[PDB]
């Protein structure tokens, strides 16, 4: 009903009869996913996730929602043109929409909250709390793919995996290994993507393009305010240009579909910049205040062995419970 | 000066050629004085010789820019196509007028900060906690100790203290002067300082030729490293070096490695042979200063 | 062991002013990207720990002229 609100996604009604949206109350079906898969067929689509009552589950709803609008979207064209145009953009469309859903005003005006708490101190807790994971993953995906790229083009020759992994390692990200490793090890295969032929360079980009989406539609939106609860629902204008940019799907190059929506080919960071302004504004206040260096003045700096030597792992060291025990 | 000054030439081929000979003698002329003062800078005199280095770089440039904007505003719709190797070259060369594109202040900032650098450099020293009275410098006593002892301690105590004193003061020099040339290059064409240094040897594969060249060269400094590691190891203990691993940087002949030369002393296989060396030819036979030379000749 | 130890060296100190004029190097790792550089190319471990303060370029004399 949301998305019919603003004139988009007219659902078909094969959902509510041959959708499961539910977790399997019998047999060893799928535990849980993150995928929407399409019916395809030319005609019909479905839905395959879990269904639980945290905010968290209703946020992943609403973005496999959102991954459904595209498909509804595409279909008139050929079945090469499915694809929606830059890779990347399958998350980021289904992404900014949560971002309308998760704001505070959204849940209140559509009758989950109770009123509105229109409070600094909660503003910067909540952008905080998504700050944590929309920007320390930034470095992210960057870092992964710039590691695959030297490896496949040659530039990291089978005696420097992992030297060439733990410098980028250092470098973008900043976080050192603790144990002193050397080129026997393969630390790139613990994560998921990198065994798995998959890109991921994919998520920087929609990680960038979704802030910029959210921006160029807030202001088609009429609501010249901050960028936090600024939700596209009941936006008739916004539904009718977010419909017209979902209408192609890789027919144009994604430079072109983005000037078209935006105003501009080429991505930017500026929109990333103002949404998190307040945050960051509290960020550098904090770090002055605190007086500390930005980051990175020392490296080769490898944490010394904590007694990691396996009969020790299991002895407690938190506060709070030895607080308790005191008592 | 009456010859910084370019006449009106044409883009003809005959005034293209006045140009090239113009230019030819005016840069014969610049080039005999900066040599000259380069020349007294560093024979027996540098006071007030920087200084005249400084006013006749200087000069030069403002020659170079007059000049280059002439062939700029006298050549540019010409320059791509001349039909003739020679007067393409000499056009490009006159054309980079380099860091003569900043301003008044700027250019004077950016020799200033380049004779900084130099003197910071030639000036910096190194020595002991105590007794500093007097102590080393880089060439006459820096090289000769890193290159002929054999401690551990010294070694690393002449390095470290050199790298430190020769890089700590140097940081903020080196970041405008980065800023500065990549101004004046921008300015110049070029996309940056590295591309127009790339752009003398003409290539575009540039970078992938010289990684190529490096990966088949690599077995030999391989194995190289590996012996003079199992030297070094054989020699210092395993406590400062390992055999599955870097060596340290003081460790080899010369104090940033260059070469290794100096490490023959305990790296040289099969001693039994005599080492090849004249000296006892220069014992028999007196050579001061010109038999070296008479045998180039 | 004059000549091919010092190869490495020379395909890498224009190496590095390459990467600092391009601008991928700030300078906040100037010293990290040489001696990353070092340990990579030419295989030489520092002997002392070194922070980003330290300029290990300026030590040889074509770094400052
Ligand atoms: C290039 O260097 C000159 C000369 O200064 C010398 O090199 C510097 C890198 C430092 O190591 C100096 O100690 C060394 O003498 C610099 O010109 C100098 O500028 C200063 C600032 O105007 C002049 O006065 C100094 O100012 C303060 C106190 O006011 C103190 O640092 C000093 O006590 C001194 O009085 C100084 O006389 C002047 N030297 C000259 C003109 O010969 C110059 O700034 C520098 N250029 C760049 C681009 O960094
Ligand atoms: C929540 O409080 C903020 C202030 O912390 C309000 O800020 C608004 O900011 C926009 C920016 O364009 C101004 O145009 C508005 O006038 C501000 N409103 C004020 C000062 O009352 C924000 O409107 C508040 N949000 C809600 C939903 O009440
Ligand atoms: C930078 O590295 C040096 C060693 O190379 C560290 O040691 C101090 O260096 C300062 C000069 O920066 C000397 O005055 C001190 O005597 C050194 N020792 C001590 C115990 O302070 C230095 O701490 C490092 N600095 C940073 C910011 O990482
Ligand atoms: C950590 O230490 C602080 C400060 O010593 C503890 O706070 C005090 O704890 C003692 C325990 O005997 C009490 O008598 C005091 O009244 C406490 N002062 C306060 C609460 O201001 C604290 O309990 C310790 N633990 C944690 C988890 O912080
Ligand atoms: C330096 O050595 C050269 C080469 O031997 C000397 O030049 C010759 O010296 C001999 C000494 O018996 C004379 O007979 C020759 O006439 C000299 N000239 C030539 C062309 O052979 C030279 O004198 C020595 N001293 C200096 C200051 O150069
Ligand atoms: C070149 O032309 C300028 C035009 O202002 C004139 O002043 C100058 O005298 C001319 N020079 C020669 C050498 O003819
Ligand atoms: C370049 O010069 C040559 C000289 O033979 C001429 O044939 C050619 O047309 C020129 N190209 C241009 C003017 O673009």
């Amino acid at each position: 009903e949301f998305f019919t609100s603003l004139e988009l996604s007219p659902m078909p009604p094969e959902f509510w009869e041959g959708s499961m949206l539910e977790k399997p109350a019998d047999g060893r079906e799928v535990v849980c996913h993150a995928s929407a898969w399409d019916f395809y067929n030319r005609k019909d689509f479905r839905i395959k996730q879990c269904t639980r009552v945290t905010m968290d589950q209703l946020s992943t709803v609403h973005h496999e929602m959102g991954h459904i609008q595209y498909y509804l979207q595409y279909k008139d064209l050929p079945v090469s043109l499915r694809r929606g145009a830059n890779p990347g953009f399958h998350e980021a469309i289904g992404d900014v929409l949560a971002l309308s859903v998760s704001t505070p005003e959204h849940l209140h005006k559509i009758g989950l909250l109770d009123r509105v708490t229109n409070d600094t101190e909660s503003d910067i807790n909540y952008l905080l709390k998504m700050a944590l994971e929309k920007i320390a993953f930034l470095p992210f995906g960057y870092l992964v793919d710039q590691w695959r790229w030297g490896v496949f083009s040659g530039r990291t020759p089978p005696s420097r995996y992992n030297f060439d992994w733990w410098y980028l390692r250092t470098k973008y990200q900043g976080i050192c290994p603790p144990v002193t490793r050397n080129e026997t090890h393969f630390d790139a295969g613990a994560k998921f993507h990198v065994p798995n032929v998959t890109p991921y360079i994919r998520y920087f980009v929609s990680f960038v393009l979704q802030f910029q989406f959210h921006e160029a539609l807030c202001k088609e939106a009429g609501y010249e305010g901050p960028l936090h609860q600024c939700d596209i629902y009941r936006s008739t204008k916004a539904g009718a240009k977010l419909r017209k940019v979902l209408q192609a799907g890789s027919s144009r190059p994604w430079q072109e579909v983005l000037k078209d929506m935006v105003g501009l080919d080429a991505l930017d960071a500026q929109p990333l910049l103002k949404y998190f302004q307040p945050v960051t504004q509290w960020l550098q206040e904090q770090n002055q205040q605190n007086g500390e260096v930005l980051g990175w003045p020392e490296y080769q700096w490898h944490p010394p062995l904590p007694d990691n030597y396996p009969e020790g792992i299991d002895l407690v060291t938190d506060e709070a419970e030895a607080s308790k025990f005191v008592e | 000066d009456p010859g910084l000054q370019p006449g009106n030439f044409s883009a003809d081929e005959a005034g293209a050629q006045l140009f090239a000979q113009s230019y030819n003698s005016s840069a014969e002329q610049v080039l005999f004085q900066s040599v000259a003062a380069s020349w007294a800078h560093d024979t027996n005199i540098t006071a007030e010789n920087a200084r005249r280095q400084e006013e006749a770089a200087l000069l030069s440039q403002e020659f170079a820019e007059a000049w280059g904007q002439k062939a700029k505003e006298l050549y540019e719709p010409i320059w791509q196509n001349f039909t003739d190797p020679q007067l393409r070259r000499i056009i490009g060369a006159v054309r980079t007028l380099g860091s003569a594109n900043l301003p008044l202040a700027k250019r004077q900032q950016y020799n200033a900060l380049l004779s900084n650098m130099s003197r910071i450099y030639s000036t910096a020293k190194v020595c002991l906690p105590n007794k500093t009275a007097t102590c080393w410098s880089l060439d006459p006593d820096l090289t000769n100790i890193l290159a002929s002892s054999r401690s551990y301690a010294m070694l690393l105590f002449a390095w470290e203290g050199w790298h430190n004193a020769a890089g700590i003061p140097l940081k903020p020099l080196y970041e405008d002067f980065t800023a500065l040339s990549n101004e004046a290059y921008k300015q110049d064409g070029f996309t940056d300082t590295g591309a127009y240094w790339r752009s003398w040897y003409n290539s575009p594969t540039f970078e992938d030729d010289l990684e190529h060249l490096y990966q088949q060269l690599e077995p030999l400094y391989l194995n190289l490293h590996a012996f003079v590691r199992r030297a070094l190891h054989r020699r210092y203990g395993d406590r400062y070096i390992n055999l599955r691993g870097p060596i340290p940087a003081h460790l080899l002949g010369d104090m940033w490695a260059q070469s290794w030369e100096n490490i023959y002393d305990m790296v040289v296989p099969f001693p039994d042979k005599p080492n090849l060396d004249v000296t006892s030819t220069m014992l028999q036979q007196g050579w001061n200063a010109t038999h070296m030379f008479r045998v180039a000749e």
